[PDB]
């Protein structure tokens, strides 16, 4: 009863082309009936193919608006390009000016800093006194500020380094003055030494003053208080010895958002002495979607958690990484895997012996190689993994699901205007905010005596050149806002399958259960 | 010749 | 005949269950048939209840594209820094050298600026020499720019203020020379005073001379020609004391779109004197949509309408809005509004005794810190309110729904170069164009002495430095135009449906008419 | 038997409407299920409308997104503002003082290039001492770079423009140094004369030190050892009269992709001498579609094809021709047209007779205002054409389907600090690179005498601020992509076609076949 | 004590 | 009067 069923089937069916077919009189007309629905069929598994491949690429679908909603106030760090203080760094000239050998100087200051930069260049005194000639090149990669900062305890650098009361003069946010212990917080960076990030206060405070829309500040940042020898003097741990930064005189702006870690190293703006930076911020966010849609991630895979994700970080990290893997240390430049810690810095020397410290033996000069060779390892480790694609994927570094991010507009003006305005400038800083008695202490009287014989009324004109002015705002409230999202979803394909269905074969699923009916009644034939 |  | 009229519906219908649920003759085929239907209308709730989801919620659409279409060249407004002229800061200075008393110096000038400058300082000499050492800060807030921009008329004001004559050297737009007083349009600035709009001007002119694809200016903007005085001396009227922008030298630009009121005090570029400056405009166009997609307005809520929209400005007038409400007067940085103008400024003092002018006394003293706590109100209302998300909210300010908006590209030369190339730039200055001979008039004689004693052939190369170019050019001809536009349509909703109801259970609005005329034929039965 | 075929149809059809319409018992039932047919088939009419609207108006879909897929580094093209030599210019300078007849000083040297600018100049003479109180600004335009530069060979002004081995003090790439003859190319620019494009080299080298992320340059660009006169004298080529770059000091830094052309003159940034210039480059990505949906092209009209496109290439040779089709001669600033070369410059001066070296006749005169009014032509045509909306899509220039561009950030620091670390930079300037006995040459002698006095110990703080250092680095490695795509396909329009069609009227294709079929039958009828 |  |  075969086709006794396909006839009962075919008198009652909602399909549009099986009951032409099956009750069809002439052999042409059936001919003609099975070729339209094999063409509608084929043209319909077409357009299903062209529609599944792009549902199954997930494509994406990005908007960019301008939203009204505020992101908080930025993380401002600043760094002073000069990484010790000048009264140090004077009496470090001094002491070589009186005595030249290193090792007559390890007990000549009470400071710790002193005493143990003394024995560290001691280690190397001989050597450069007999070999300067032959090898310049490895001794000013050796006397570098890396070198000091990988080998002597950054609790004994911070005494040396330049302090916060020292570098920032004023400092004013949102309508009021700042407190400096309660604002600003110090982290030291292998090259910059002392840094300090300042994080925003609100309004509770009833010292009314400054700058109403922003952040603006007054630094210390030149270096033309420092001693002007008649002959070039090698002092070692300040000179980065080309370096795209080495002998740099500014101050190192880095805006990022608020709990983030900055590098100030490869990011932020510069400043020169003397200028007066405007940096208007125009904030942005961008959203990003997951796996299938994109790659995004919410923490670092390197991290422990605390901080605030940044793509940068995990980059810096998975650099960290490969080069401990391959020579065995890690870079000073990079951070410190959260994981081991045990590794040593590649610009490490306690293994120098005492004894370099009195000859110029060569096992002293085979270990001063093997430190350069240990150095040059960690330098084209660095200058190669990043173009390396497989290295780079391997570590699975992702832009941030939700991420904040800063277009900052850059302009300078001298900021110690010549005359009047000058003289105004000068009295609020000497006169008002008294920045000199700052250093009426005990503990700092010479350095107070430098700066009463610096900033002296007559020479204020090359004299307040040392000093440069932050101008942080927001330039546009509104966030430009990027999003994205998924393009197709499935119940876009599901229209999109019943348009395609509806056009071509006619079928609804109550009509595919008459197919499945059939199919049981052949099973009870 | 280079002094310290 | 409630049977056979459903009947005669099932032997003649498209729908797709409805008769095989009727017809059924077996009770296991009817609860089949009725739970294929009811799965079918289940799923198409769901999938409808995600589109009408999707539709009402309203989407947007943005493409991000470059077209060819130009936009005109934008206005640019410059300010000097300096917000009085060289000469009568010199003769300001040199008067309180003769006398320090103001009371005596009011009947000394001729100059209208002069006298009333005099009269103001006059009412606080006393104070000044009785209480500096007790209340430093006052002082300074009191002697500050914007209380003599709030206090002296700006007819007067822009009698002292820069000049357009002894600001602009030269001036080239579109290969030829510019006409100063058909293309610069002058407006008051509270801080700046005087600023001067650039609109450009295309070629018909016979002077075919400068750059061809943008703007360059030469603008003297330094202040060496000031007088160096051998101790601290009181200018009132000069320094802001501790604002972002204050005690600074150069020239402010400010890059904005044509019939539109430049904010100098918030935005802008800096250039400093002795450099050139090389804006590279990239132009932007943002289309936006309505209320429904979106929020966007095409006239500002608090104008008269006479501007071309910016955000900006909305939000500069609800922040006096909320000025006025709090403090019960207006700030002078920001626009007074067009409702009412009988509000004061918060740093009037026309309230002061002509006594004051003799004795300080304590209600004179009083009087003083009223208006200091005038100014803190003002100063804590600015620097809260944008936080205030209800407040700023509640203002209706929305971004425009046709913006043109500028990325501009900053860079520094030394402009004058040392040499043979300076010799060249001076003779050009003072040879071919006579900068110095626009002073030699009976009003402007000792400008003229001036000039000439500074600008001598033998001291170019240090004043030369007093002088900043400025060079403003289109970097990319065709515009980066973002678009918004409505992501799901009405029809792309009535197609979605379509698919989605031919999918699961094949309705079709005939159909729909089939249920219709069966629900009348029992209302016929 | 029209009746009878049309209920044949009816019996056996899938249409929705027409089997009630024809089997229609009540005359009012008929009226009723033909309106309710007509209302399905024109709202179906105005959706489609809408519909092909939307497709034909060929929309486009634009998604910005963030990628980890690497650019390679940009190409940096760094021209000395100054174009000649210091020695040079100072032997012009004083060639000039001991004879300022330049007839006479053609014989005087054995340097091709004085030779030729003394032939050049004297050309000029009687006319410049009989006529530079009539006519100043046509001497100025004539005595200007471009003139020399459009009337001596380029391989004659190679040998007195800035060289490489005098401009590049040190490079370094991907943490090892350059070599310079290696990565640094040649090429002739009207304004700058000499120009150099680095090209990046990734490590293969052993000199393992400089920047591992970037590229880092110490160039010399002041001007401070040129003689200082004291009176004003002409030296003609220097001077760009009145050109919005001339008489600048600095280095103009072009970031570009790599097998592109780079245009100093309208693109790139400014560094002054004395400073450290930080370039944070942002890489982008914009690719395009085609005439349907867009415009965008990968080769230029104009060119042979040997260069990577951008669209500033097409539209500065649009400019050169129009310029030729107006002027008759090409403009030196912009290319000549690969097509045809024996087009002359504007700026052309051979038609001077050799008689103008003796008399200032009124022939020479009437040459002199012919060349002048060339130049204006010239620049006329530059100002006008490129607001000429017409003129310029005449010319068929679009965007580059596949693009890379870059957002590079700007920043400043006063590189040589002042003290000890600036001490250090002089010796590894002047002590380790040895950069002085460069030119202790039998050809290039006197440069020594020149450097050796002016960098001496004694004079490092002042004569230091002559240099300048770039620091171009990759701030995200991320590339930020921006791509066009077709937003409705084909196979959108045919699912939202099924999804209206199902809808309204509940036709597919085979009952279009059905609509068919009836149709033949009636031809049998 | 600052004079003006 | 200017000179060369
Ligand atoms: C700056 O802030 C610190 C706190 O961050 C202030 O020190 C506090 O002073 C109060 C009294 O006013 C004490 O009760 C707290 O114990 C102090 N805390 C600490 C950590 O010292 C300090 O007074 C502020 N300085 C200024 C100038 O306002
Ligand atoms: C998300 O990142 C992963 C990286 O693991 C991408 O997968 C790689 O894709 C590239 C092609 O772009 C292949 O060559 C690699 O073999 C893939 N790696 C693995 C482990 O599968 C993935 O394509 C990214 N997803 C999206 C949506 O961008
Ligand atoms: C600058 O433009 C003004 C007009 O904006 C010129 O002054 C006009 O000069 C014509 C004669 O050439 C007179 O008929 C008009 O009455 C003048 N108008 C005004 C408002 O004064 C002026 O000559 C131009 N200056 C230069 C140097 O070209
Ligand atoms: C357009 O702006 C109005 C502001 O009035 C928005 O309405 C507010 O939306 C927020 C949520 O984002 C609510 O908390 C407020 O209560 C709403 N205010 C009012 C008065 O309704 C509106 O959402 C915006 N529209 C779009 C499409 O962005
Ligand atoms: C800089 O590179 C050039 C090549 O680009 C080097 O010159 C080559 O030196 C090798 C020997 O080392 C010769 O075999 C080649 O014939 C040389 N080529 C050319 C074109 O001269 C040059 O030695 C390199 N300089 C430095 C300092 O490394
Ligand atoms: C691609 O460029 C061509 C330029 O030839 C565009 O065609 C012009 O379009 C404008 C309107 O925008 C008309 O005024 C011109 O008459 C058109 N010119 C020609 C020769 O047809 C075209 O519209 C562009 N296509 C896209 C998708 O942007
Ligand atoms: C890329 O990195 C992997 C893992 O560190 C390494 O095996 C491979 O050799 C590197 N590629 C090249 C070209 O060295
Ligand atoms: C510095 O401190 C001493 C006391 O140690 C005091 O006599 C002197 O006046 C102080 N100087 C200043 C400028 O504060
Ligand atoms: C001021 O200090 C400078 C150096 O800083 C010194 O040369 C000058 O003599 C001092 N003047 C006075 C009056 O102390
Ligand atoms: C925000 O502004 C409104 C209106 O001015 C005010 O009532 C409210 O108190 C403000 N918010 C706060 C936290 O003060
Ligand atoms: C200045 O004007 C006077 C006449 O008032 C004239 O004699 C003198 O030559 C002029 N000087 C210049 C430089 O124009
Ligand atoms: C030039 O002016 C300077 C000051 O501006 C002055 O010291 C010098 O004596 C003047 N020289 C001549 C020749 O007038
Ligand atoms: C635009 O250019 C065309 C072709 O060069 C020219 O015919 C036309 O006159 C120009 N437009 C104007 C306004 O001159
Ligand atoms: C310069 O070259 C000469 C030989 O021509 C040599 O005697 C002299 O030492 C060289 N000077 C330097 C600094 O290299
Ligand atoms: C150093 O050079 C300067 C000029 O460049 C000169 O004035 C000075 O006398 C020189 N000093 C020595 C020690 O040669």
């Amino acid at each position: 009863a075969i086709r006794d069923v396909m006839t009962k089937f075919a008198e009652q069916t909602t399909m549009h082309g099986v009951p032409k077919v099956i009750n069809a009189k002439s052999s042409m007309g059936r001919l003609f009936w099975s070729l339209v629905c094999l063409a509608a069929g084929a043209m319909f598994c077409l357009q299903m193919s062209e529609v599944l491949q792009r549902y199954f690429s997930y494509p994406k679908k990005v908007t960019v608006e301008v939203v009204p909603t505020p992101v908080p106030f930025p993380s401002i760090s600043i760094c002073n390009m000069r990484n010790l203080d000048v009264h140090i760094l004077n009496t470090l000239n001094r002491m070589f000016i009186e005595d030249d050998r290193p090792f007559s100087n390890i007990n000549k200051s009470e400071h710790e800093f002193i005493r143990a930069y003394m024995k560290k260049v001691a280690k190397y005194a001989p050597l450069f006194w007999n070999y300067q000639d032959e090898y310049p090149e490895v001794f000013q990669e050796i006397f570098s500020r890396t070198t000091f900062s990988a080998n002597i305890d950054p609790e004994v650098i911070a005494l040396a380094a330049v302090q916060l009361e020292g570098f920032v003069v004023n400092c004013h946010y949102a309508g009021h003055r700042c407190n400096k212990t309660r604002d600003f917080y110090r982290f030291f960076d292998p090259y910059y030494f002392n840094c300090f990030t300042y994080k925003a206060h609100e309004p509770t405070d009833n010292l009314s003053e400054g700058i109403e829309n922003g952040w603006s500040s007054i630094l210390l940042s030149g270096s033309g208080m420092l001693d002007k020898n008649d002959e070039i003097r090698m002092l070692p741990g300040l000179h980065e010895w080309r370096s795209a930064v080495s002998a740099s005189e500014g101050v190192r702006v880095v805006i990022h958002p608020p709990s983030t870690t900055p590098y100030p190293f490869t990011e932020g703006y510069d400043v020169p002495p003397g200028f007066s930076a405007s940096f208007g911020i125009h904030p942005r966010r961008n959203i990003r979607i997951g796996p299938p849609h994109g790659n995004c991630s919410d923490k670092n895979p390197f991290g422990d958690g605390t901080e605030r994700y940044r793509l940068m970080a995990c980059q810096k990290m998975c650099m960290q990484h490969y080069i401990v893997e391959t020579c065995g240390c890690a870079d000073v430049g990079l951070p410190k895997l959260p994981l081991q810690a045990n590794i040593s810095w590649c610009r490490d020397d306690d293994n120098f012996p005492d004894e370099c410290m009195f000859t110029a033996s060569e096992e002293c000069l085979q270990l001063l190689m093997q430190l350069h060779n240990r150095i040059k390892c960690a330098r084209s480790i660095k200058s190669k993994i990043t173009k390396n694609t497989t290295a780079m994927e391997a570590c699975n570094c992702f832009p941030p699901c939700d991420e904040v991010s800063y277009d900052v507009s850059y302009s300078l003006s001298k900021w110690p205007s010549a005359g009047y305005e000058g003289d105004a400038a000068y009295f609020d800083v000497f006169g008002i905010e008294k920045f000199n008695e700052r250093f009426n202490k005990t503990g700092t009287q010479g350095k107070y005596e430098l700066f009463t014989k610096y900033f002296n009324v007559s020479n204020r004109e090359e004299s307040m050149k040392d000093f440069a002015r932050l101008n942080v705002y927001i330039a546009d409230s509104n966030v430009v806002k990027t999003q994205e999202s998924e393009d197709y979803t499935r119940n876009q394909l599901v229209s999109d399958i019943g348009g395609q269905l509806g056009l071509w074969v006619g079928i609804s699923l109550i009509t595919l259960a008459e197919v499945l009916e059939l199919i049981i009644d052949l099973f009870r034939l | 010749f280079m002094r310290f």
